């Protein structure tokens, strides 16, 4: 089935730098009282190309339930 | 050409003599 | 790497344990340096500063510029293989694998729409005999235009147009490591500005000298 | 001197 | 007067950024003073070994006997709004395809065709090794199948030298070498990033002793 | 598992004898 | 082909864009350029022109040497004003200026007369499973082919 | 109509003369090499840059500074970079050239070092001495020398 | 000046260089790291 | 050397600490040494400017004192010579360095618009002397003032083009439709009968004596598009060249391992191959 390890034999330094950059970019900070800012046409076009704009058709709430 | 300094050190050198 | 191989690393006094009743002068700092009551710290010459600090020898390499491999130990400095007699393909390929084939001769020449079109698209389509998808071509073009931001900003800040310090801070904001070494960006703005004004008045007085030097032989 | 293709000089 | 105007716009947005950074620093100070006292210092690198291209003079922050990391200020505030309008656009398109009937069917047919094309492309590089009598795949396009999320399960020999990878909707257990993947993508993360992007996607993984 | 059922519907046929 | 990266394929583009300046966390573009493109566009060697070429040269050398010795002596004691851009084709001279700009020295191999050259030209199974589990080879630290294993086994013998 | 025959004759004459031109270029380069190796053994060229004399060692940083100062214009190369040497003029007038063997050029400065070297250098010298005739020399030589002592 | 309409919103560091993951993947990875905190 | 160390340690960083611009920009507290250094910079600037002015001016006065068949035909003849020299669509500019510090664009060098659109045939042969020209003209049966003035005017243009190249900068531009056509023509269409007969033939005629040649001349002749092939040995410590003309064709060039070697092997456009030895030859040794 599925299994994992907490201490893997992978490289050590890369995990530390990935975690540190994860704290430096994300941290834990959420926000809710914020109005969304519009992206320019360049970021919008790149988001179109990468295919991350697709609606979550996987979720069978109402998107896939009729199909 | 590959001279050996003690404590096991191998040093490559120039051509010959 | 802590001296990059140059060896002339900068030094700085970080903290000073001043006696109660004195002022932070320079001679008191020197006297503390005599008795080592000030924190002497090493700054790399890779960091370039507004004030050139004393550049002395790097203690990590003793001025040679290299660190010996301390991971290798004296007990295992020798092997048993007769690989040294038959010159292998893998040693040559490995020693040549750290030569990088330095691509700077095309990256700088690449900054042209027609030339970028050629190198990026036309050559792979001709040599490989394939054809790109439109997603591939458009992602190449987007990543290219995204990469050209720094050189466009460098060209714009090279004009010395009024208000160029804002574009200077934009350059130091977009990419730290490259802006730490760009010779166009000046570390101290009032330095360059007042030196420019002083050079203007200096060529004014140079014109005065070179114009009154021609009024005495007549 | 050196070859100074326009991307160096024009832009 | 246009270049100077653009540089003044840059200046005012940079002043906005510095004000944002200063007030976020103040908020961090007010929120984190409940634990300890600040010990800001530039700790000199204790490694002496990092020739792998990592930046120098890391900053160790102590607020008492604890650990804290200084984050980016304006970048987080922009990422929140960008993900917010991402969510709003996705929800608007969802409810719109809930209103109409034909455009949703066209969209799901396009998803069907693109998934078919991706799976066909990833199986265009397979082969059967009859010397060992198994199925093998190019590891080169193994990440690509991950991008479409085409992987069913991961079976891992210890020492991380060989993967056996299952295809979604297929009964084969493809044999792929990982030494070659390291030799290909050692500048791009190697197998460390490979196993990490198995782990991030929440794919089922399991290790065995072969 | 929408992708899994989709691929179950639309199984293919590639030789690639090597 | 790993010696000369310009092929005279997609790895060239990848090294052109992504490798040039921490995580950088993106190998997907490599595969996207790889599979996002679809192709749509006598083992018998001949030494005959090789032999006929040296035949031609050995023929021509005699007359050329006669004219040369009639002209020159050696004693015991316009075109483009950039030398590489002559008799070079369009695609050969294309990347030539790209190398001229960064590296300026041709070494200009012309000079002869030092102390070394006083001559002068004159022109006119219970425990087996536990053993399987026990072995701590998870640190590889190897970083070729099994044929090399055979030849190295022979060398060791 | 006969001027095209004149053009063809002039083209053939130009072919002959430029054949002779490149051939004389090769003549001079091989004759120069032969005269060089003939003058090397006799010792008449002793002390010049073609037969230098040993001196003190040097480090990587001194080589880097002398690279910034444009002194390096001749080298001696061998063995994939693990043993290199340089040659410097000095002012004794009498201008003499000395060789200095560089110590432990570590791993990865060369692609930067060759960034400057290739622009200063006028002529590199590469030595080709294999291992097996050297080893045959070691075994036969220790045999004969120790038999001479005996 | 023609691209500068977006460049004034593109001078904000390098925001289109670190986005290759959705929010959920980030959260999943985040809870799969160590519990030092 | 004892004082120079302390001079580096405590004088020049203290100098730049006094030359730190927080005090300099405030004119109301300019120190006496501060304005003294200002005056030193002014004097140095004046001296340097006057010296470079007189140094630039003096050879111009020297050449002034030393100095003291339509022109359209000249333009067409120079056009013909440049079309003989370099291929079509490569336009090469002579952008002249002015003494002041600006870059003047002349528009009369033939390297720009040469590509832009019974006595003429013989007279266009300047590679051959006029002696044999008149000898073979008497063999034809066919004016000395015109040849004399051709000689004079070519001397004039030679002197002018020599003078223009003292201090100038150069700019290429290709013809990307023509250049891409050349790539399709000569990279994809180079179908020589010699496909792979290079390394094997060396492996057979190893008994030949190939003389030695240096690295830098090997580079200088490889770049020239004079060589037909380049051959790599399996230890990458020897390289047997095979050019198109010469006596001998093949030589031996000993090689340093650097990337620019392989870069010029590429940009020259030569035949690249590596001889493969067997697996006993490194066990025989
Ligand atoms: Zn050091």
């Amino acid at each position: 089935e599925i299994h994992l390890k907490i201490v893997p034999p992978l490289d050590k330094v890369f995990l530390r730098w990935l975690a540190r950059d994860l704290q430096r970019v994300h941290g834990f900070k959420p926000k809710n009282n914020t109005r969304a800012i519009t992206p320019p046409d360049s970021y919008i076009e790149f988001m179109r190309l990468n295919g991350s704009l697709d609606v979550d058709l996987d979720d069978p709430d109402l998107a896939h339930l009729f199909k | 050409l590959t001279v050996l300094i003690k404590r096991g050190i191998l040093i490559l050198i120039h051509k010959k003599a | 790497t802590m001296c990059k191989g140059t060896g002339s690393v900068h030094y700085q006094i970080k903290d000073y344990n001043l006696r109660s009743g004195e002022k932070p002068t320079a001679d008191c700092v020197a006297d503390a340096i005599v008795e080592n009551r000030a924190e002497l710290v090493h700054l790399p010459s890779s960091f370039n500063h507004s004030a050139p600090l004393p550049s002395k020898d790097c203690p990590t390499c003793d001025g040679t510029g290299a660190m010996s491999c301390t991971e290798c130990k004296n007990k295992l400095q020798v092997r048993i293989s007769a690989d040294d007699i038959m010159e292998p393909p893998w040693k040559a390929y490995n020693v040549l694998k750290k030569m990088d084939y330095p691509y700077e001769h095309i990256v700088h020449s690449m900054k042209d729409p027609s030339i970028a079109n050629f190198w990026l698209i036309t050559l792979p389509q001709i040599v490989g005999g394939f054809d790109y998808d439109e997603d591939v071509k458009k992602k190449i073009w987007w990543q290219y235009e995204e990469s050209m931001r720094y050189d466009q900003l460098r060209d714009l800040v090279a004009k010395r147009n009024p208000g160029w310090e804002y574009l200077q801070d934009a350059l130091v904001s977009i990419d730290p490591v490259r802006a730490r070494e760009d010779p166009v960006i000046v570390k101290n703005v009032p330095y360059y500005k007042a030196k420019k004004s002083l050079e203007a008045e200096s060529q004014k007085k140079a014109q005065k000298g070179s114009r009154q030097r021609k009024w005495w032989f007549f | 001197x050196x070859v100074y293709v326009l991307v160096i000089k024009v832009k | 007067r246009d270049s100077v105007d653009f540089s003044l716009r840059i200046k005012k947005r940079l002043e906005e950024s510095k004000k944002l950074q200063r007030d976020l620093q103040n908020r961090i100070r007010k929120r984190m003073k409940k634990f300890g006292e600040e010990k800001l210092f530039v700790q000199k690198t204790p490694e002496g070994e990092a020739v792998k291209g990592f930046p120098e003079a890391e900053v160790k922050w102590m607020f008492g006997e604890k650990e804290v990391v200084v984050p980016k200020a304006i970048q987080l505030h922009l990422r929140h709004g960008w993900k917010k309008w991402q969510e709003e656009a996705k929800a608007d398109l969802k409810q719109k395809l809930l209103e109409d009937v034909d455009f949703g069917k066209q969209y799901i047919a396009q998803r069907q065709e693109q998934v078919l094309l991706d799976r066909d492309r990833v199986v265009s590089k397979t082969w059967y090794n009859e010397d060992k009598s198994r199925w093998e795949m190019d590891p080169m396009a193994v990440p690509y199948a991950v991008s479409r999320k085409l992987i069913d399960s991961a079976r891992i020999r210890h020492d991380y030298a060989v993967m056996y990878v299952a295809l979604k909707g297929d009964d084969k257990e493809f044999y792929v070498d990982i030494k070659e993947y390291e030799m290909l993508f050692e500048k791009f993360g190697g197998f460390d990033a490979l196993y990490l992007k198995m782990l991030a996607c929440g794919i089922p993984t399991s290790v065995h002793l072969m | 598992x929408f992708l899994n059922n989709l691929l179950k519907v639309m199984v293919x046929f590639l030789x690639x004898x090597x | 082909k790993g010696l000369l990266p310009i092929p005279m394929i997609n790895r060239l583009i990848v090294s052109l864009l992504y490798l040039t300046k921490i995580r950088s966390f993106f190998s997907d573009r490599w595969s996207e350029l790889h599979l996002g493109s679809n192709p749509t566009e006598e083992q018998d060697v001949s030494f005959v022109p090789s032999r006929r070429s040296e035949n031609k040269e050995i023929v021509n050398i005699f007359k050329i040497i006669t004219y040369l010795q009639n002209t020159v002596s050696i004693h015991p004691i316009w075109l483009n004003p950039v030398k590489p851009f002559q008799r070079s084709s369009l695609i050969s001279s294309f990347s030539k200026a790209n190398r001229l700009r960064f590296l300026n020295n041709p070494h200009h191999f012309c000079f002869y007369c030092n102390k070394r050259f006083p001559f002068y030209v004159e022109k006119a199974l219970i425990s087996e499973i536990s053993s399987k589990s026990l072995h701590n080879l998870l640190l590889s630290e190897e970083m070729r082919s099994p044929n090399v294993r055979e030849v190295l086994y022979s060398i060791l013998f | 109509k006969l001027r095209e025959t004149e053009r063809e004759r002039l083209s053939n004459m130009e072919e002959l003369e430029r054949k002779a031109n490149v051939q004389l270029e090769r003549q001079l380069v091989m004759a120069s090499d032969w005269s060089r190796t003939l003058l090397t053994m006799r010792g008449k060229l002793k002390g010049t840059e073609w037969d230098p004399e040993t001196s003190h060692r040097i480090n990587f940083s001194d080589f880097m500074k002398l690279l910034d100062s444009n002194s390096v214009q001749y080298m001696e190369y061998s063995n994939y970079g693990q043993t290199i040497s340089v040659i410097l003029p000095y002012y004794k007038k009498e201008i003499i050239f000395r060789r200095h063997i560089v110590d432990r050029m570590p791993i990865d400065g060369w692609n930067d070092v060759w960034k400057k070297l290739h622009q200063q250098i006028v002529n590199v010298e590469v030595f080709n001495v294999d291992v097996v005739p050297a080893e045959v020399y070691t075994t036969v030589a220790t045999f004969v020398v120790w038999s001479m002592r005996l | 000046x023609x691209v500068x309409x977006x460049l004034l919103n593109x001078v904000f560091x390098x925001x289109x260089l670190x986005h290759g993951r959705x929010x959920q993947x980030x959260x999943x990875l985040y809870n799969l790291m160590x519990x030092f905190x | 050397h004892h004082e120079l160390t302390r001079f580096k340690n405590e004088t020049v960083p203290s100098f730049i600490d006094w030359n730190k611009w927080e005090h300099w920009k405030d004119i109301r507290n300019w120190d006496g040494k501060r304005v003294a250094a200002l005056f030193i910079y002014a004097f140095a600037l004046l001296l340097s400017c006057q010296r470079v002015y007189v140094a630039i001016q003096a050879p111009r006065v020297e050449r002034e004192r030393r100095e003291l068949p339509s022109p359209g035909n000249i333009e067409k003849f120079k056009r013909n010579m440049w079309r003989k020299a370099t291929p079509k669509g490569l336009k090469l500019k002579r952008f002249i360095e002015a003494p002041d510090g600006t870059l003047v664009h002349d528009s009369s060098y033939v390297g720009e618009n040469a590509w832009d659109d019974l006595k003429k045939i013989i007279g266009r042969n300047a590679r051959i002397q006029t002696e044999a020209k008149k000898k073979l003209s008497q063999d034809l049966g066919v004016w000395r003032e015109r040849l004399a003035t051709w000689k004079e005017m070519l001397e004039r243009e030679k002197l002018s083009e020599q003078l223009n190249s003292s201090a100038a900068k150069y700019v290429v531009e290709f013809d990307m439709k023509e250049v891409e056509k050349s790539l399709r023509e000569d990279v994809i269409g180079r179908t020589s009968e010699t496909e792979g007969t290079r390394a094997l033939w060396i492996s057979k005629r190893w008994w030949r004596y190939r003389p030695k040649l240096p690295y830098t001349y090997f580079l200088q002749k490889l770049d020239s598009s004079e060589v037909a092939a380049v051959v790599f040995t399996e230890d990458l410590k020897r390289l047997y060249v095979t050019m198109k003309e010469g006596f001998p064709l093949e030589y031996i060039v000993d090689i340093p391992l650097d990337p620019y070697l392989f870069e010029t092997i590429c940009n020259a456009g030569v035949e690249v191959d590596l001889l493969q030895k067997r697996q006993i030859h490194y066990f025989m040794k």
